[PDB]
RNA sequence: GAUUAAUAGGGACAGUCGGGGGCGUCAGUAUUCAAUUGUCAGAGGUGAAAUUCUUGGAUUUAUUGAAGACUAACAACUGCGAAAGCAUUCGCCAAGGAUGUUUUCAUUAAUCAGGAACG
């Protein structure tokens, strides 16, 4: 037995109750138990002995931290795949000005989330913006790239410039003759 | 007398010099608690704004207590001097006071505690520590270890770095146990890490054409000619700075008296101006 | 008196400001209460005091 | 039942399998992705992690430890705090190479200070 | 000889409130530097690479010393300050908001040309 735990809030409680049977279903599929405490608000995941997968407990700790950060529940169950990995980028201490932080976070949001959808299509990820933090996912290369994108849009380089660079990246990566040089003349 | 003194304090209540003259007369007549009362009433009745006057009474009280008082009252008035005045300033003054009074060991402890507290942003405190060790305590190796601690404590901003290292090098050039060779060491490393700073080159030329060998007070013309040559040979000289350096070389060879080298400075100036 | 309490607070704020002169928000408090001193001193000098 | 300490430093471009003593002072064995595949792109790969993991598993079974207690970290100073594909694949390949685990513990050097 | 006491004043007092200010103090990490050992062939970067450090041992593992920096997770459709802004503990120093009072001089009020403090 080896246990991980954290604490979820009282607006996420109803989410976790009406949303729990699939979480415990996939985790019984991975042979690990989990229950929901309501009088305290902790999700407790307990590795059994029949756990044939050793990575499943670390994936379950990632599960419980995404459900504590109110990330969507079977996206968090999609973390149970191989190349998926979560990451959080705090930006409230990167931007020292209050209103400039708010304006830069909604500049990140863009008009109707079209820039968000373009970023997640271009990097094959999922983006959630939990105010001071941002929840991201995907393949590890995509994780590095979206961490780069969020630090540039907090340093006030515009996401339309970044989608320009990322589409030029995409095309110059899919053509094979240009396989290895320094392509900064194109960006 | 006390009556004339009260008359002049009625006339100029701000005048801290006549205040310390009054408590000085009372330390002559040796009622030291009365002198304490005079300096206290000074801090109360001197016009409030005058910081230099109040700190003069403060320094006088510190001198009074390190002369005739005890360790407990020197620490207590140290504390109230901090809470009423500038902390780093009163630490620097008590440092200089212990320097004059010769209590060099407790002086050293206060030097340690000020370089811990206000060593984050003050370079002059590390300068005064190195000044103490190149003076009386005779610890130049400990001083350059303090220089390592100094480039640890300070930021790598240009004032901090490029002004603590030349200040230390100048202190080596001005103190004979500080070894002008260590001064040339620091300045050689400085011109290595920044070969574009002609003001630093000029200051090296200044301290080398000045009294560098403090043990017998000359300059050294061989390495002076060498560094003038290298300064002519480094890249980046604007023609005004080049003319100024050629003038400095020419005037140094005029103080030397070597007219052959003076002619060589003029020939070097014309063959450099040909460009 | 009211003006007496105001000049009491005035000299107290002045004492703290000279205790640390780099306290500029409290310096602003000082210039505000000094403006109040000026106003009420004139308005109670008009009556005869 | 002998216990051990295998510390992993799985960044996103490199991966360090590094078993030390229970105190954590005597490095028992250390293998990287360059001792593995040594492809400067594939230097962080689940397959390279598999190779490093079977290498250290074979060596720790040659010296007879039969069990570990894994310590997990990442670039916790300023970069990302999550471990990598190297980490998950290495622990999978280790406990598939056979030894038994006690408790699992991931300790990453988090800051209270960053900027 | 001296009106209503104003559903405009200012103050006093008391309990408070404040990630408001200044000064000092107390921790907390992370980074860098240095040391000590176990090291023992790459590390490191990248989308691939390169530079670079690498048998005097890099990267690593552990323990310390020194340094600067900032106060994460609590952190808000919140709170304080006029603004810029303000997040460890504690202490000191004045100040400020609201509340209440069985508190007073009774127009003292409001607005900004000129000007002045803080960015």
């Amino acid at each position: 037995e080896s246990s991980f735990m954290t604490l979820f809030p009282k607006y996420r409680e109803r989410y976790l109750k009406d949303c729990w049977p699939l979480v415990t279903k996939a985790l019984e599929k991975h042979g690990i138990a989990a229950t929901l405490d309501i009088v305290e608000g902790s999700m407790t995941v307990k590795t059994t002995r029949k756990t044939y997968d050793p990575a499943a407990i670390l994936k379950a700790r990632d599960l419980i931290k995404l459900l504590a950060r109110s990330v969507p529940a079977p996206q968090a169950l999609k973390i149970l795949e191989d190349g998926m990995a979560c990451d959080i980028i705090k930006i409230r201490s990167m931007v020292r000005n209050k209103e400039r932080f708010v304006k830069r976070r909604q500049r990140l949001l863009g008009q109707n989330g079209t820039t968000l959808k373009a970023l997640e299509l271009l990097t094959q990820t999922y983006i959630l913006v939990h105010g001071n933090t941002v929840s991201v996912m995907g393949g590890y290369k995509g994780l590095k790239e979206v961490r780069r994108v969020v630090e540039d849009t907090m340093n006030n380089i515009h996401p339309i410039y970044l989608i320009k660079e990322l589409m030029i990246k995409r095309e110059l990566a899919k053509d094979p003759a240009l396989a290895h040089e320094d392509w900064s003349r194109y960006l | 007398t006390a009556s004339d003194f009260e008359r002049l304090l009625l006339g100029q209540p701000d005048s801290s010099e006549l205040w310390i003259a009054y408590m000085a007369s009372q330390m002559q007549v040796n009622d030291l608690s009365s002198a304490r009362q005079i300096a206290e009433r000074a801090l109360k009745t001197i016009n409030i704004r005058e910081e230099t006057e109040k700190l003069n009474v403060w320094i006088a009280y510190l001198n009074l207590e390190v002369a005739y008082g005890t360790d407990e009252t020197v620490q207590e008035v140290f504390k109230r001097a901090c809470t009423y005045n500038d902390d780093r300033e009163v630490h620097e003054r008590l440092a200089s006071i212990y320097i004059q009074s010769g209590k060099y060991k407790e002086a050293e402890d206060l030097f340690e505690k000020i370089v811990k507290k206000y060593g984050s942003e003050a370079p002059h405190v590390w300068y005064n520590y190195a000044h103490f060790l190149h003076t009386k305590s005779n610890k130049p190796e400990q001083a350059r270890a303090l220089l390592k601690r100094a480039t640890q404590v300070l930021g790598n901003t240009k004032d901090t770095y490029l002004y603590l290292l030349p200040k230390f090098a100048a202190l080596e050039f001005r103190s004979p146990n500080g070894d002008r060779e260590q001064g040339r060491t620091l300045f050689e490393k400085l011109l290595a890490t920044y070969p574009k700073r002609f003001d630093l080159w000029n200051q090296l030329l200044d301290l080398e054409t000045s009294a560098s060998s403090v043990a017998k007070n000359p300059a050294d013309p061989s390495v002076i000619r060498d560094l003038f040559e290298r300064g002519t040979k480094v890249k980046g000289l604007r023609p005004r700075q080049a003319k100024a350096w050629f003038r400095r070389w020419a005037q140094w060879e005029e103080k030397f008296g070597d007219a052959k080298s003076r002619e060589k400075v003029s020939a070097k100036a014309q063959e450099w101006a040909r460009a | 008196e009211d003006l007496y309490f105001l000049i009491k607070k005035a000299v107290a704020v002045r004492k703290h400001l000279e205790r640390n002169r780099k306290d500029k928000d409290s310096k602003f408090r000082l210039i505000l209460i000094e403006s109040r001193i000026h106003r009420l001193a004139r308005y109670y000098k008009t009556v005869g005091v | 039942l002998v216990f051990g300490v295998a510390r992993i430093f799985a960044s996103f471009n490199d991966t360090f399998v590094h078993v030390t003593d229970l105190s954590g002072r005597e490095t028992i064995c250390r293998v990287t992705g360059g001792m593995k595949v040594k492809a400067d792109r594939d230097e962080s790969s689940p397959y390279a992690a598999m190779l490093a993991a079977q290498d250290v598993a074979a060596r720790c079974k040659e010296l007879g430890i039969t069990a570990l207690h894994i310590k997990i970290r990442a670039t916790g100073g300023n970069g990302t705090k999550t471990p990598g594909p190297g980490a998950q694949s290495a622990l999978r390949a280790l406990a598939r190479s056979g030894m038994k685990i006690g408790r699992i513990e991931d300790v990453t050097p988090t800051p209270s200070d960053s900027t």
